[PDB]
DNA sequence: TTGTGCTTATCGGTAGA
RNA sequence: AGGAGAGGUAG
DNA sequence: TCTACCGATAAGCACAACTACCTCTCCT
């Protein structure tokens, strides 16, 4: 709660560099994709279809944090 | 006047043989607040990214 | 002990000069050759102050 | 240009000489707009990754540094553990200790 | 002193396989397994087999280095103590002139020395070395009961090797 | 606590897992399985049940420490003179009387048949 | 062995004492001809190392060596904190006494430390004020008293000095028979580092690190100690950190502010209106040299990388530029838009821009997200 | 001459404006402590998606942009150059006395 | 050489006991 | 292999 | 009527007087 609710453009850089990293380490897809050779395809494939299995841990500066999750934050 | 002691970048910024001298005898406590003082010791700054953190579960 | 080539320097041997000092020290002279034409980089100059460097 | 070459004797930095493969000087104005850009993993790569990297024993009960590590002021421990920081961390903390100031370090992990 | 007592690990998982939601903790336990497995080892702890009760876990915390991920997790599992002060059995496997051996499981080696026993002639007319001369037959398969004392431990290996005394009462097999 | 009975009974359990499913796509070890068939054959008991029950009556009854109950255990002692020359922590004492040890002996004799 | 990972926070920083500075050093003789010695660092004219394995100089670290002194001496840096101490304290009452009463003729006394004055040597000279000497002068008293330095125990330390009789060299012997009796609240609350009150030790350089000279000539030290504080001082003053050209705070620029790295490329910048905007143009002959870390263990550079191009000095942060390598047949040049020649404020006329290679996949997977061409085209000076 | 003001300039501002960023709250907050700097971003609008910007050193920045991109004549006798009346603002606690 | 900060050192100073 | 003195290039 | 710290002035004593690069020539 009191958040802006919407993901940043770091946090989305962040997500889409973990997320091709893990699957540059040849790890599954959970997303079916056709003809792509990519990663980085895969990972924004992925971000874009919301079935991304990451949660975000916002902190906040009085030291508390919020738990969220890719699925529950909108992408612009 | 803010009470926040940061020897390490005071002492990147001038004279950091006198800083040094000063925090040592004064026994201060340097927490690595700073985003300079991170980068020194091969820590993410945290203002753009490393601000937040990643939970698969 | 030898002195090698470094990884920019290249050139055809011209000529090869020996001379000694009265100390008695020898010296070894080798000059090495080498045609530059223009190439991109390059850079120009004209005789009223303009400056540039090769575009195409 | 540059992929792999010899280090300065002093600081483990790649020499400044270009036909010896030598480094781009990654300097103060770079790594302040690179913040301002907001691009942490490039910068931590150019200071740590690509630059001097090295690695420091600490111990955990005793808040010293230690040289597998072992730390004479205490008895020998299985509870040592390892950070990993810039080679110009560890040079600072050689000229400290020559001037004659000691450094504690308190791990988080 | 076999008490089953806790211990928290930080496995981490590589990135290999990473699926299969509904079956997902098919891949913690498999992952645990390998935890304890390669070191296999331990200083003044003792040693564990198997992870019999899963207690809780933790949240998976990335680490950006080769696609591994971390785990905290907290378990009880089999463990033993040699304690100061207990009787423990075991089988002889070779008799020598020096350092008997004796085996109370693969797990350790125990050595006999010279001033743990009754004072024996070595009785050199047979293949194996007896020591009958307080009445007593001891081969190898048979158990028996001794003192432990004070265990040491290697640098790599880590072996616990102890002492074996028999100045105790009830020597020899039973 | 797993001393000698309850121990055996998981034991059981690993090596009827072990039959099922017994391919592993990771790399196993064979010294782990090995120290478990090779110590848990010194001594066995029969019932779960009525012995773990049985040897934690003294613990209520009287006064014994938890690690005086894990050697007196295992070195299942067969008299009297043996337990008091053992465990060094015994000596001059008057807290409990002889007789009834002698009973306790007697009720694990009966234990194993 | 093995040992765990994990972060580095809460430095703290202390004055050394000799407890840490013994349990640090590893293997410290006390030979004159032994600073060099084969256990301490690497490039002794040994090549083996006793603690550690045989390396090339990147698997073992610097091992200290600390000497012992045969007397005890005062801590420099506490130095002004014990004189202004003394100056409070009168030195012969031990309170907040002839040298307290002003109708007992006794003047009062003024610590002070002289830096290179009278003798080159940092120690503690008491000084009378010469205003009471001149009220004294007016009265008729011209010589001090005879027992007026009864306070100052003999010390063996002393030598000829015959400077004046109104000034004396405190030895540091005399230093600790001073502050016997003080309470030990009021010298906590002046000194707060108390364990560091005496230097019976002193470390020297790695033979890794590097001064030498003296820290030889400190071996053999008998005699009077003032000496040898005034070598410890000089020999203090040699560290890299102090001001006097990879000094002070070039030094700190040099090492922690200001670093090297690797897969970097410098050439001239050419003109080049056929290719787009966001592409930058590098030669076949060194993108084929330039080794990128993919994981399937290096491949050359190739279309469709990006690069960070940056161009000396960055005014503002609109000059870092990621753009795509477009592999170009022209070779030693590299060829950018002359459009974007404004966010990095240079011409066509001997410019070079060094551009920086991502080597990790998150690094590139960042460059082109946050510092990509596309993303840099509103301005953030003044929104246009 | 001149040359080195806008580097000193430059270095002298980054280091005070380098530690400034936006909280999650909204707050404008110092990494030393989250001393709270400003309580709402003092903007015109239009947009305030802006999260996690380090808006210190982007204004840093455009300061020294602004004074790299000055000139050094002095326009005359009294006055004083475009960017020497710009680092005479910017330094109000030396001109004490 | 300057340009400012920064710490000793001396001239008088008025107020209160 | 390492340091000091000159000259030079770009904004 | 004799002492306390307290205002302004002389006199040393410090740091600081831009980045990013390239050569040559001299020691040590
Ligand atoms: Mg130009
Ligand atoms: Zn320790
Ligand atoms: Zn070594
Ligand atoms: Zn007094």
């Amino acid at each position: 709660r009191k958040t802006s609710k919407f993901m940043t453009k770091y946090e989305r850089a962040r997500i889409l560099g973990t997320r091709a990293l893990q699957i540059s380490m040849n790890a599954p897809v959970m997303v079916e994709l056709e003809g792509e050779t990519d990663p980085l395809e895969i990972a924004m494939k992925e971000l874009r279809q919301r079935k991304i299995p990451f949660t975000i841990r916002r902190y906040l500066p009085d030291g508390s944090f919020e738990e969220w999750g890719v699925d529950e934050l909108i992408v612009e | 006047v803010e009470s926040t002691p940061a020897p390490f970048t005071q002492a990147c910024f001038s004279s950091p043989s006198q800083c040094f001298l000063k925090a040592a005898k004064e026994g201060v406590r340097d927490d690595l607040q700073g985003s300079i003082d991170a980068l020194a010791w091969g820590k993410v700054p945290g203002f753009g990214t490393g601000d937040q953190f990643e939970i698969i579960i | 002990h030898s002195i090698k080539l470094k990884h920019t320097e290249r050139g055809i041997v011209q000529k090869v000069v020996l001379s000694s000092n009265d100390e008695g020290k020898n010296f070894a002279a080798v000059s090495l050759r080498q045609v530059r034409s223009p190439c991109l980089g390059d850079k120009f100059s004209s005789m009223h102050g303009q400056k540039g460097v090769l575009g195409y | 240009f540059r992929n792999t070459g010899p280090v300065h004797p002093l600081t483990r930095q790649p020499v400044a000489d270009r036909k010896r493969f030598g480094g781009i000087k990654f300097g103060e104005m770079e790594r302040d707009c690179l913040i301002a850009h907001g691009a942490s993993a490039n910068l931590h790569e150019r200071l740590f990754t690509l630059s001097d990297s090295s690695q420091m024993h600490i111990c955990r009960k005793c808040k010293t540094y230690a040289n597998g590590p072992y730390c004479r002021v205490c008895v020998s421990s299985d509870h040592v553990v390892r950070v990993y920081v810039p080679y110009g961390a560890k040079l600072l903390c050689q000229e400290l200790f020559s001037m004659g100031i000691t450094l504690n370090f308190d791990t988080k992990l | 002193m076999f008490i089953k007592v806790k211990l928290p690990w930080d496995v981490t998982i590589p990135a290999e396989d990473m699926d299969t939601g509904l079956m997902l903790q098919r891949a913690i336990v498999i992952r645990l397994l390998e935890a304890f497995s390669k070191e296999k080892a331990t200083k003044d702890l003792g040693y564990l087999i198997t992870p019999t009760i899963l207690e809780n876990i933790g949240e998976g915390k990335i680490k950006e280095q080769t696609g591994e991920i971390q785990f905290p997790v907290v378990f009880n599992g089999i463990c033993f103590k040699m304690f100061k002060g207990e009787i423990v059995h075991g089988v002889v496997h070779k008799v020598h002139k020096t350092g008997v051996f004796l085996k109370s499981g693969p797990y350790e080696i125990i050595y006999l020395s010279h001033m743990k026993m009754p004072g024996y002639e070595f009785i050199p007319g047979e293949n194996p070395f007896f020591m009958n001369q307080y009445m007593s037959r001891i081969q190898i398969g048979a158990r028996v009961r001794f003192v432990v004392l004070d265990t040491e431990w290697r640098e790599a290996e880590k072996d616990f090797m102890a002492l074996a005394s028999i100045d105790g009462d009830n020597l020899g097999p039973f | 606590c797993m001393m000698d009975c309850e121990a055996f009974q998981i034991l059981d359990g690993i090596k009827g897992q072990l039959v099922g499913l017994s391919e592993d796509p990771s790399i196993k070890i064979p010294v782990s399985y090995d120290r478990a068939l090779a110590y848990v054959e010194s001594c066995v008991h029969y019932t779960n049940p009525q012995s773990v029950r049985k040897v934690l009556e003294p613990l209520k009854t009287y006064g014994i420490s938890d690690g005086e109950m894990c050697v007196i255990a295992n070195a299942s002692s067969e008299s009297v003179d043996e337990v008091l020359a053992f465990i060094p922590s015994l000596k001059t004492k008057k807290e409990v009387i002889n007789q009834p040890l002698q009973d306790a002996l007697e009720e694990l004799s009966k234990l194993k048949k | 062995l093995q040992v765990p990972v994990g972060t580095l926070t809460s430095i703290g920083f202390s004055i050394s004492n000799n407890n840490d500075r013994d349990k640090m050093s590893v293997l410290e003789v006390e030979a004159p001809n032994q600073v060099t010695d084969s256990r301490l660092g690497l490039p002794n004219p040994d090549s083996v190392c006793r603690t550690c394995g045989s390396k090339d100089r990147k698997v073992c670290e610097g091992h200290f060596g600390v000497i012992n002194f045969a007397y005890s001496i005062i801590n420099p840096y506490f130095l002004k904190e014990v004189a202004a101490l003394l100056n409070k304290i009168c030195p012969g009452c031990k309170y907040i006494c002839r040298y307290c009463t002003l109708n007992t003729g006794y003047p009062l006394m003024k610590f002070r430390v002289t830096t290179k004055e009278v003798f080159r040597r940092s120690g503690i000279v008491v000084e009378v004020n010469e205003e009471s000497l001149m009220k004294l002068k007016k009265r008729g008293v011209l010589t001090l008293p005879p027992d007026y330095w009864s306070f100052l125990p003999q010390d063996s330390n002393i030598d000829e000095s015959c400077l004046k009789p109104t000034r004396r060299i405190i030895t540091h012997a005399q230093v600790y028979a001073l502050l016997l009796g003080i309470d030990q609240r009021l010298i906590k609350k002046d000194i707060p580092m108390f364990n560091s009150l005496g230097l019976t030790s002193f470390p020297v350089t790695p033979n890794g690190y590097r001064r030498t000279r003296i820290y030889k000539k400190l071996v053999g030290f008998e005699g009077n100690t003032l000496e040898l504080s005034s070598r410890v001082m000089e020999c203090m003053q040699y560290s890299r950190l102090f001001s006097e050209k990879l000094c002070g705070l070039r030094f700190m620029k040099d090492v922690l502010l200001g670093k090297r790295s690797d897969h970097t490329f410098r050439t001239v910048v050419v003109g080049d209106p056929s290719l787009k905007l966001n592409e930058i143009g590098i030669p076949e002959s060194i993108a084929k040299r330039l080794q990128v870390s993919e994981h399937l263990i290096f491949r050359s550079l190739m279309d469709g990388d990006t690069v960070l191009m940056n161009r000396p000095p960055s005014i503002h942060q609109h000059s870092l530029i990621a753009m795509t390598v477009r592999i170009l047949p022209t070779t030693s040049v590299v060829s950018l838009n002359p459009i974007c020649c404004l966010p990095f404020r240079g011409d066509f006329d001997g410019d070079c821009l060094h551009g920086y290679v991502p080597q990790s996949i998150q690094a590139k997977v960042e460059l082109d997200e946050l510092v990509a061409l596309d993303k840099q085209l509103i301005n953030r000076q003044n929104g246009r | 001459g001149n040359a080195d003001l806008p580097g000193t300039l430059s270095r002298r501002l980054m280091f005070f404006m380098r530690d400034i960023y936006a909280a999650y709250d909204g707050t404008v907050r110092n990494s030393f402590g989250n001393q709270l700097v400003q309580f709402t971003y003092e903007t015109d609008g239009p947009v305030e998606d802006i999260t996690g910007e380090a808006l210190g050193s982007l204004s840093a920045c455009a300061l020294s942009e602004a004074a790299y991109s000055a000139l050094d004549q002095p326009i005359s006798l009294l006055e004083t150059s475009p960017l020497l009346n710009l680092k005479n603002v910017l330094e109000c606690g030396s001109k004490k006395g």
